[PDB]
């Protein structure tokens, strides 16, 4: 767990998440997918303390899927992000808090708009055009400040994302073994296999 | 790096129209133990200066020796040692202030708070403070330890600013000091009834008073007080 | 701080911010973080304000004594090594210095040396130093090419500091630009972020995260 | 364990004009919650039209001023009574402060006077010798209160020309000695209201080509 | 604090100074450290003012409730209730209490309860910071079956010395006399006891 | 804080300063430290500000309910007992240092309570950072058989000592007089010896000085 | 690890002639990293305005909590809550978490609909009410705001003038604080109209 | 330790217990804590045994060298040398010393030197852990210009109580008499002093 | 400073040293040469505390070069390694020790044999067929235990080295930006430019 990025463009939300899982002086895995599909048009990437990350992601996933079945209706990205924030806001004052940071990328079908939410382990929610957790932000934010435009296409967004990954691969101390990229739009969630 | 062992409490002082008054009790405390009861903490230098010292007594005795030695050194090759080239309060203070700051700068302080009270050669009142940190300041009223918290408020009612000094007589000023010493005896757990007082006037000179006692104390109201709340008997 | 300097086709660009901090207190917005050692040598500074200011002014004195003694301007390598050897003597004492000794000489050509207070000394083409170095790296690296023009290189250096001044809470105030050529260093003005940000936003169409 | 530092409170303020410069400071001296003196000056005439103040820990402050005063004296002896310029004084002070880099003087120092073109000059220092010339500086306990007010009223920060759509900034101009003293008095009364270590009295030292003049004003004594 | 309780021919007498300190500052110079838990069962309080006060209030409540059901309690019973509170809450309390009372059968009795919560029945007891300075004096001068005037002098002279040497003790010397006759409060001012 | 309580002929009077602090900064220049527990039982508070307000309201609420239950006017010893048992239970963590006073069918009373739950009785008392400055005055001027006017003077003088000499106290003097047989009179800002002097200048800006990006009407209605 | 200075931010409130003003910056960061320049810190429940500085998760949580409580208030009381009453509700709610508090510096502002009186108030994290005639300040640049307000402020300012004073107080205070700024919003509140203005400030 | 020195009509008498402790273990029950630094200048040692011993040896060396050059030193001079060592090395020493000596001009003199290194000239002095318990007793019972037999009884009764209450004090009571007549060593065993 | 390797084969000594110089969350340089030529047939690689490394390497270099000039003679690899060890052995009991670990690869011209010495910052010298400092050893030693043969050629040694670098690039957490490889043999020291 280290690098998770998010870029909201005109008609979609793109999440990039690193594949490395490291413990000690050993990279145990180089093909790890650090996301869960919460609903057909909502995707959550995550990063933080070992164990906590997946346990939290799956717990949220279960709850949203339960809601979907009960109401036969998909919850809006805004509604899901508020639910997630509250869970983390409870957590931070628990005996043992979830040390997990998340990005929630979703496509609102009612508004026909992509939405990207950044929530840290304290329960600090913000809607952004682009987001990042951990040390990644110290490089990507300034880069995106320069190169980002609000009316970009998904293809333009992927090139913009490639520019971030290249910079991170150049200047980051750790080998994060590349990223898995996923796109969230009106047609749902799909994975870019060749990145 | 020190810790103070045998200690002296408040030294209080103020200016009046013709000079200055200074006072300090005769106690040498050993923590909560009131160990030594015959300790003089006012030390005259010449016939025009009195140094009042609080804090560690061993360091006080070291400072006594320094002042005693300063008088000797000043007399060397000095025909005007008892006249124009006599030791001034300002000279004595600046010397101590220099030492105090040098010692704190070597991380080996003289664990004291000092008040140098006196009258200069031109008749001007001198009253200035210095402590273990080398911090110095002057004011119409000066006090150390508990004196700073309890005496100064009372003495400042008499002399609140510079313009109040000519309006304050020696009778009024001494009465305020003696009252302050009583209040300190009521409220300071490391104070004694017995104390010494010194007046340095530009006309009548140095008057050193020993074996004074706090008197006219109000204790009679204590008999009516019972328990801490609901207790009647 | 955020400071950078990079080598390119037309010499060296050097750009710095102007903010001083005492914790979260903004101590100054108008501080000079490029010291002019001689007409051919510049020194950027980041870290402890007094350490930087004192020792880089001291460095200039040592460089002056070199050319008096040797009848020749000191090399960038020798100048940087005087400073690195100095801070190495103080290693562990708590000095905080991130400097980049930039200059031109005949034997070396355009040269940049990174030197810091724990003794590291590195020759290189690109360096960014300070609390906001990462923000500067992000913009600088993604737009850098060797074949940049003097006009484009000056702007990229300016734009990289601006990026860091924006995101880094401990960087800002204004941008000081310099250009080092074979003929010496040339000052390219002070640029207040108060006006520069909006000027860049409007003209470039960037900074869409901010409420325009 | 023995702690060699203390906080004597108070606050200081320097403003530069076209042909003058002021260095103000309150006359209160404190330790913890006690008042030591209601009138203890900490702004000093050091000769050669240089005024100085080192606010923070008074023992260190007095020591530094004392050393700089002595530095000015020996500058005259060693260089044929030459006048110490304000820029030269500032660099000298840096070396005094940095000399104790690893056991610092706990003070924020400010000096004021006239530069060699006869124009008003204020220099300000951190505890270990870092310095910078400015038109404006507040130092000490209430520096965080006073400084932003000075940015607004002396350097006209965040002030634009009315009706220009926030495009044209308010033009920079020198202030008169009358207008500067107004800002000083208001700065200190405002600081006295909200900071417990500031009060009692205000002493301003004004520096012109003619010399060093003083002005005193009462402040709230609570 | 300096405090003591002394048994004698006609009953028992409790004695105490009047100084309460918060550091070196005297918060109260006319404190009443002798407190009533029952008609003729009193106690001297030393240590934490808050703790000893809270305890004495609970004891007073227990003995009032005891009296309602089973009549007048013994001095031993009172000491047992003090002990129970002090012992079971020893980790959270700083209380050194001397319990003294007068029965008609048992006459004068004195129980001392130090920090630990142990009970010790004694002819006389001394406690508090200033008591250290009078162990020598009290041991040499105490006698059993003293008169009222002798016991008052013994306590007055003892506490006078404790006050003289202990900075944490001072003010007036309060005393409470417990006999068949009833309850008598006594007070002695500095001008009297200092020059003994 | 500085707070005092003084007993007199036919009742009791309490007083307080009106300064609130956060660090060295004055948070409130005119806060109310005199608290009504019941109509004729008032309470001066020092220590953690919120704790003194909360603990005095809670006990005041329960005293009111108790007064209605018993069909009797509340007593000071009841407020005293409830306050000390509450404070003791929290082992000092509720940082309330109170001077409790009032009149009831038993008579006039004056107590002090500390944060850990210890209570004292007295004819004159003082608590807070400026209690030593106040107690110095009380010890110098207090006597037996004070009148109403003399007690108010002594109480306010003791608060003034704190206002001037203690940095943790300032601004104004609040007083509350509780006499037997009469209504308790709450004298808010009895003395105001720290009025801010006229400012040297008006800083009213020319309209349009501030640069604006957007405007919009906010909807507050349904 | 000081909750009050992780995210950063400031709020200031002022009174005028028959009006009140409340203003805040827009920054949300994680220490040195600036993250969001849209994070508003002023909320409103009916005609009562609440500004909140401090730990951002608690800022959000408390807004959601006071929306919750004021909504139930309105349903049961059949009227909008007033600033004086709301101030008490904020104090109660904060003191309820006495030994595990919300790390916030809230500020209430509004005009009483019955009396027409301008009202402002501030709180510490634990509930202590700070009522004031002139102004209230809060946040990481509180010292700066105190200095600006105490010098710039004068009583009975007209809405158009009051806007200039509060805006200049906020802007110049924010520029001397590393964790505050990145945009600003000012609410001018009259008896039955409310104007919201976004200020242009330096973005560093 | 319990130690004391007392001036009287004919001169001065030094007194001490004989217990040396390493924790709760008594390392030596017959210790000699009264040590000679000159013919008629002796001292009582309390605190660190090693420190007081090293100091006393240096003082003995200084006074022997003083005697070679300037003749017999005064008791004040001896106390000054003790002070100088204790004061200048206060950070590294734990020594509480009582200096007592007999001049023919000045008669009996007693100087006490606590931890700090301060000097205090007194009619009598008490020191060491066990002295705390006899401040009350000694103050009430001391008189100036006592006889030899009275002073011996005063010290014996005082140290008896100090020993009785202080665990760090015990064994025999050693005494040293300093008069014009000469130097006399006295000893008193438990069977005698315990039942006083 | 992190990865330094050494392999002694039949007729040469091969040293591989990582190119990354990292401080904080930034790779400041990716082309750093972590060696110094002590003499024509003796090469020393180094790794450890920042500043100390180069300061020590150059100090040793100066001393050996001084010896070479004085005697007009090259010191043997064994002699150089003993000198280096003693300097580190002095250092460890100094006020501020050099925190530097080194490998000394040299070709002894008198014996016509390659020699590899591993010395840590304590002054712990060992002659080895293959060596490594830092976390590298935890992977490379076992790998070389398996694949190493004493009679290998320089070309075989480079392939064996490629096998180590590949393993480190796979399992090490940090990006060390590849290695600079240098060969020490009878003809002196030369750098492999394409690795
Ligand atoms: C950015 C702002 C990072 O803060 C830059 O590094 C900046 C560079 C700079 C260069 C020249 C002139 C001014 C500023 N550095 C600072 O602003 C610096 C930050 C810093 C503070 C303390 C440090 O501990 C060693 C390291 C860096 N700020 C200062 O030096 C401030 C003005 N002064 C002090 O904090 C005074 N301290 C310094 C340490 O010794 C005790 C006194
Ligand atoms: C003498 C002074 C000391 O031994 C007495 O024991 C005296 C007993 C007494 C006081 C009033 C009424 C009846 C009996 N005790 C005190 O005066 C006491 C000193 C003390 C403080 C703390 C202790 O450990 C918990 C033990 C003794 N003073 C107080 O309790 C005062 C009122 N409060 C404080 O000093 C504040 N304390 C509270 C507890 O935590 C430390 C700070
Ligand atoms: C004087 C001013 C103390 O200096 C008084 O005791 C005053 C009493 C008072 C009572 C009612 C209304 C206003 C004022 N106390 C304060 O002003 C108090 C000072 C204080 C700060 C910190 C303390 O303990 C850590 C204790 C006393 N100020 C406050 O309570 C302010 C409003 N709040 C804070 O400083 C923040 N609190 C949060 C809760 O934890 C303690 C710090
Ligand atoms: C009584 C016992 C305690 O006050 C006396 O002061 C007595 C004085 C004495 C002893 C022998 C000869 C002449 C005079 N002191 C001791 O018996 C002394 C107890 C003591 C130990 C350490 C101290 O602080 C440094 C102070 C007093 N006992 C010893 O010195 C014995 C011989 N040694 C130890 O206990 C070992 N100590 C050495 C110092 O460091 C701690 C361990
Ligand atoms: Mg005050
Ligand atoms: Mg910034
Ligand atoms: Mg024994």
């Amino acid at each position: 767990m280290d690098i998770i990025l998010g870029i909201r463009v005109q008609d979609s939300v793109i999440l990039a998440s690193s594949k490395a899982v490291t413990r000690g002086i050993s990279v145990l895995k180089d093909s790890d997918d650090k996301t869960r599909q919460l609903s057909p048009h909502t995707l959550m990437s995550f990063a933080g303390e070992a164990g906590d990350t997946v346990q939290f992601a799956e717990y949220i996933q279960a709850n949203i899927q339960l809601y979907s079945i009960r109401e036969d209706y998909e919850l809006s990205p805004q509604a899901v992000s508020s639910f997630v924030r509250q869970e983390l806001a409870k957590s931070i004052r628990s005996r043992r808090p979830y040390q997990v940071n998340v990005l929630i990328g979703g496509y609102d079908k009612k508004k026909n708009k992509p939405e990207l939410y950044q929530i840290d382990y304290l329960g600090t929610k913000v809607e952004l055009p682009y987001g990042a957790h951990g040390y990644s932000g110290f490089y990507t934010f300034s880069l995106l400040d320069h190169h980002y435009r609000p009316d970009m296409t998904t293809e333009e967004g992927l090139d913009l994302l490639k520019l971030c990954v290249q910079e991170l691969e150049k200047r980051m101390p750790m080998d994060f073994k590349g990223v898995i990229v996923k796109i969230v739009d009106k047609d749902g969630i799909r994975q870019v296999d060749d990145f | 790096t020190q810790q103070p062992i045998v200690t002296g409490t408040s030294v209080i002082s103020m200016k009046y129209d013709n000079g200055v008054i200074i006072a300090a009790d005769n106690l040498g405390s050993y923590g909560s133990l009131l160990r030594f009861n015959g300790v003089e903490r006012l030390i005259p230098v010449g016939d025009n200066t009195v140094v009042g010292i609080s804090g560690d007594i061993s360091d006080m005795q070291h400072i006594e020796r320094l002042l005693k030695d300063l008088v000797t050194e000043n007399a060397y090759d000095n025909p005007l040692a008892d006249a124009e080239e006599a030791l001034e309060p300002s000279y004595i203070f600046e010397y101590l202030a220099t030492v105090m700051y040098q010692r704190r700068s070597k991380m080996n302080p003289l664990w004291n708070a000092i008040i140098v009270a006196g009258v200069q050669s031109n008749g001007d009142q001198f009253l200035r403070y210095v402590n273990l940190l080398g911090v110095t300041y002057s004011s119409p009223t000066l006090a150390t330890g508990f004196g700073a918290h309890m005496a100064n408020p009372l003495l400042r009612k008499v002399v609140d600013r510079e313009s109040d000094i000519p309006k304050t007589t020696v009778q009024v000023a001494e009465e305020a000091i003696v009252n302050a010493m009583r209040v300190l005896y009521y409220r300071d757990a490391r104070s004694s009834r017995n104390f010494s007082l010194a007046i340095i006037d530009k006309n009548t000179g140095l008057t050193f008073k020993k074996n004074l006692q706090v008197e006219n104390m109000k204790w009679d109201f204590a008999k009516d007080i019972k328990g801490y709340g609901t207790q009647k008997i | 701080t955020t400071t950078l300097a990079f080598r390119f086709q037309g010499g060296i660009i050097v750009a710095v911010d102007s903010r001083a901090t005492a914790g979260n207190w903004v101590a100054s917005q108008t501080v000079k973080k490029v010291i002019e050692i001689n007409p051919f040598l510049l020194g950027t500074i980041a870290g402890g304000a007094a350490d930087c200011q004192f020792w880089e002014t001291w460095l200039g004195s040592q460089c002056r004594l070199h050319e008096l003694r040797e009848k020749e301007r000191i090399s960038v390598a020798a100048a940087s090594k005087i400073l690195s050897n100095l801070v190495y003597q103080y290693k562990g004492a708590g000095l905080s210095m991130g400097t980049m000794i930039c200059g031109y000489t005949r034997k070396e050509g355009p040269t940049i040396y990174y030197v810091d207070s724990d003794g590291t000394r590195l020759k290189g083409d690109i360096f960014c130093v300070g609390s906001g170095q990462t923000f500067a790296y992000g913009v600088l690296d993604s737009n850098y090419k060797w074949d940049l023009s003097v006009e484009d290189a000056l702007y990229l250096g300016k734009r990289s500091i601006l990026a860091a001044a924006h995101r880094d809470a401990y960087s800002g105030g204004s941008v000081n630009l310099y250009h080092v050529t074979e003929d010496g260093w040339i000052y390219h003005g002070n640029h207040d972020v108060g006006e520069l940000f909006w000027k860049v936003k409007e003209e470039e169409g960037s900074f869409n995260n901010v409420i325009g | 364990q023995f702690n060699p530092y203390g906080d004597n409170g108070g606050t200081i303020l320097g403003i530069a004009g076209e042909d003058f410069a002021v260095l103000a400071g309150d006359t209160r001296n404190i330790t913890d919650y006690s008042i030591n003196s209601r009138y203890e000056p900490k702004v000093f005439d050091c000769g050669d039209n240089i005024v100085m103040s080192a606010n923070g820990f008074a023992a260190d402050g007095d020591a530094l001023v004392k050393r700089f005063k002595n530095s000015v004296k020996w500058y005259h002896f060693d260089h044929n009574d030459k006048k110490l310029s304000i820029n030269s004084a500032a660099r000298n002070i840096q070396h005094l402060l940095y000399g104790k880099r690893f056991f610092p003087y706990y003070v924020h120092t400010i000096i004021a006077g006239l530069d060699e073109d006869g124009k008003g000059a204020v220099y300000s220092f951190d505890p270990v010798g870092s310095y910078e010339r400015e038109q404006c500086r507040a130092g000490g306990a209430a520096a965080s209160l006073i400084m932003p007010f000075l940015d607004n009223q002396v350097n006209f920060k965040n002030q634009y020309e009315p009706g220009t759509n926030g495009k044209v900034k308010k033009p920079l101009k020198y202030l008169s000695v009358e207008e500067v003293i107004k800002l000083v008095r208001d700065s200190f009364t405002s600081a006295t209201e909200r900071h417990i270590q500031v009060g009692d009295g205000l002493e301003i030292l004004i520096v012109t080509k003619d010399g060093v003049r003083k002005e005193f004003y009462e402040l709230k004594r609570d | 604090t300096s405090i003591m309780a002394v048994t004698f021919k006609d009953g028992v007498i409790l004695g105490a100074d009047s100084r309460t300190t918060t550091g070196a500052y005297i918060a109260n110079r006319v404190t009443d450290k002798l407190t009533r838990v029952h008609d003729k069962i009193w106690c001297c309080r030393s240590g934490s003012a808050a703790d000893t006060q809270a305890i004495a209030d609970i004891v007073q409540y227990h003995l009032e409730l005891y009296t309602s059901q089973y009549g007048t309690p013994s001095t031993e019973t009172a000491a047992s209730v003090f002990k129970e509170l002090c012992y079971e809450n020893k980790d959270n309390l700083t209380a050194g209490i001397i319990v003294a009372g007068y029965d008609d059968k048992n006459k004068g009795e004195v129980y001392t309860i130090p920090l630990g919560g142990s009970v010790h029945k004694l002819p006389y007891a001394i406690a508090g910071s200033g008591s250290t300075f009078i162990y020598g004096y009290c041991d040499k001068n105490f006698r059993e079956n003293m008169s009222k005037e002798e016991t008052v002098d013994f306590i007055k002279h003892s506490l006078s010395q404790a006050i003289k040497w202990d900075g944490s003790s001072g003010g007036v010397i309060r005393m409470v006399v417990l006999t068949a006759a009833g309850v008598e409060r006594l007070i002695f001012y500095p001008d009297e006891y200092e020059q003994l | 804080t500085t707070i005092v309580g003084v007993k007199f002929n036919n009742g009791v009077v309490i007083a307080a300063d009106t300064r609130s602090t956060q660090g060295p900064i004055v948070a409130d220049k005119n806060c109310a430290k005199l608290h009504r527990i019941s109509p004729k039982i008032w309470c001066a508070g020092a220590g953690t500000a919120a704790d003194t307000e909360a603990v005095t309201q809670l006990i005041g609420s329960n005293i009111e309910l108790h007064s209605l239950y018993t069909s009797r006017e509340p007593r000071v010893v009841s407020a005293l007992q409830m306050l000390k048992q509450h404070l003791f239970k929290y082992q000092g963590h509720i940082g309330a240092y109170l001077i409790v006073a009032g009149v009831d069918p038993t008579g006039s009373h004056l107590f002090s309570i500390h944060a850990h739950g210890s209570t004292d009785v007295g004819y004159y008392l003082s608590l807070g950072s400026g209690s030593l400055a106040a107690m110095a005055v009380l010890e110098s001027h207090w006597k037996q058989d004070l009148t109403k006017e003399e007690a108010i003077k002594l109480a306010s003088d003791a608060i003034q000592a704190g206002i001037w000499n203690d940095l943790g106290s300032g601004s104004n003097v609040d007083v509350c007089v509780m006499e037997i047989g009469k209504d308790a009179e709450y004298l808010r800002n009895y003395l105001t010896p720290n009025v801010r002097e006229e400012k040297q200048k008006s800083y009213k800006f020319p309209r349009g000085t501030t640069a604006v990006l957007k405007e919009s009407i906010v909807n507050i209605c349904d | 690890s000081d909750p009050s200075s992780i995210n950063g931010g400031i709020v200031v409130a002022m009174t005028g002639k028959d009006c009140v003003a409340i203003a805040c910056d827009l920054r949300l960061g994680s220490q040195s990293l600036g993250v969001s320049n849209k994070f508003e810190k002023i909320f409103h429940y009916g005609h009562v305005f609440l500004g909140i500085t401090g730990l951002a998760t608690d800022v959000t949580t408390l807004n959601e909590m006071f929306r919750y409580k004021t909504n139930l208030y309105k349903l049961k009381e059949e009227r909008a809550i007033e600033p004086e009453t709301f101030t008490q509700l904020v104090s109660s709610s904060l003191y309820e978490r006495r030994f595990g508090p919300y790390f916030v510096g809230p500020v209430v502002a509004g005009i009483n609909s019955k009396s027409g009186k301008p009202f402002i108030a501030g709180f510490d994290l634990i509930g202590c009410i700070d009522e004031a005639k002139d102004f209230i300040v809060s946040g990481t640049a509180s010292d700066q705001l105190f200095g600006m307000c105490e010098s710039l402020y004068e009583p009975n300012l007209e809405p158009e003038d009051l806007f200039e004073t509060i805006s200049q107080a906020l802007l110049n205070a924010a520029d001397r604080d590393a964790l505050s700024g990145w945009g600003a919003v000012v609410y001018i509140i009259k008896k039955d109209e409310v104007v919201k203005r976004y200020l242009k400030m330096r973005q560093d």
